[PDB]
């Protein structure tokens, strides 16, 4: 049952709207002092572990987002939500580097609103015109 | 907090169960539920929630 | 293999949307899948892959060769080999550039009348007594792009450059 007590500090983190020392989690929330709780915050990705003594917080775009598809050259897709939580406020760069036509992104098919952004491994008339009708002797000809 | 003392008390315990002893809606017991525990769907204890520090978790409760 | 990768890049940009470019440079990373190898790469689900590759089906786009896995673990295995055919691709690209500037480089007609006339039908249409041409049946009168199409063209320049470009 050690899966409650990281929503309710987590929450608890955004009321109080600052990051909360391990010792006044513990204290505030009556527990022993213990690794636990910290390592539920160093294990959740909504909460921020902090290398000074203890601190734990609530949780250069563009580049980061071109050197996770880069680093995803062999990846042929991504999630957006975790694309945002590793470089905070990526959905904007993301839709940009979409506009751009290079990292582009893909809109969403469940809620129109939303847009997935899409790693790089980097009209009808003009389509049915590059494509029209679809054999082997014109091809020949055409060789 | 109290609930999931039961929980470690039951492996498996039923809305019915939940709402007897909290006195309230089933329909707010099954939404904590799905955050501590799961539904199993099948076998003799199927349509009830098992399990997957409690006074630590209750001490939250207290300070939410 | 950087040339034809270009092609089909700009293939991706004339045809269709972003994500079939995407899972083409995909493919492109990897040597070879079978069948469950982009499902594995991609977020996108088999159904849905399903009508991506119908799509791909219905160009000659791609190769797939279809072969089992013979060892005898269950119902072995349906491994399909999606392998590029570059002839095919240079042929349909061919027809479909060509069969758009016949299009591109490709009257009279009667307001109650609906019909339609011609050049050999401007002859018979012709009337002396009035200056006009006048519908057959009704005897109504008679009335009836290609520099947008030019400059669309302009786009499809580049492409026949690169076309060239690639073969030698």
């Amino acid at each position: 049952h050690d899966s409650s007590k990281l929503l309710w500090a987590t929450e608890y983190i955004q009321k109080k709207g600052k990051p909360v020392l391990v010792n006044e989690l513990l204290d505030y929330l009556s527990m022993k002092k213990d690794d636990k709780v910290i390592e539920l915050l160093k294990k959740l990705d909504r909460i921020e572990f902090d290398p000074k003594k203890g601190t734990f917080k609530y949780l250069h775009s563009p580049s980061e987002l071109l050197k996770l598809l880069r680093s995803q050259v062999t990846f042929k897709g991504i999630s957006c939500k975790d694309l945002k939580d590793g470089w905070p406020q990526c959905d904007e760069t993301i839709n940009q580097l979409e506009e751009d036509s290079k990292i582009l992104v893909l809109r969403t098919k469940k809620d129109k609103t939303p847009r997935y952004v899409w790693y790089n491994s980097g009209d009808e008339e003009f389509v049915k015109m590059w494509e029209n009708v679809q054999a082997e002797l014109p091809r020949k000809l055409q060789d | 907090d109290y609930l999931f003392k039961l929980f470690d008390e039951y492996d498996y315990w039923s809305l019915k169960g939940l709402k007897e002893r909290t006195r309230q809606p089933e329909a707010h017991l099954k939404e904590c539920l799905d955050k501590v525990a799961t539904l199993v769907k099948k076998g003799p204890y199927a349509f009830k929630y098992t399990l997957r520090k409690e006074e630590e978790r209750k001490a939250t409760l207290g300070e939410l | 293999d950087d040339i034809v990768k270009n092609l089909l890049k700009f293939v991706v940009r004339g045809f269709y949307g972003g994500s079939f470019v995407l899972v083409l440079d995909a493919i492109l990373f990897h040597s070879v899948l079978a069948e469950d190898d982009l499902k594995q790469l991609l977020s996108i689900n088999k159904t849905e892959l399903g009508p991506l590759i119908a799509r791909l089906r219905s160009d000659r786009l791609i190769s797939i060769h279809k072969q089992r896995e013979y060892p005898p673990n269950s119902k072995s295995v349906e491994r399909v080999y999606y392998y590029v055919k570059y002839p095919h691709a240079i042929d349909a690209i061919k027809w479909k550039v060509h069969q758009v500037v016949q299009r591109l480089k490709d009257g009279y007609m009667c307001p109650i009348c609906l019909t339609k006339y011609t050049q050999l039908e401007a002859v018979q249409l012709l009337n002396f007594d009035r200056t006009e041409f006048l519908c057959s049946l009704c005897d109504e009168p008679l009335v009836e792009k290609q520099d947008k199409l030019n400059r669309l063209m302009d786009q499809i320049q580049p492409i026949i450059d690169s076309l060239k470009k690639i073969d030698d």
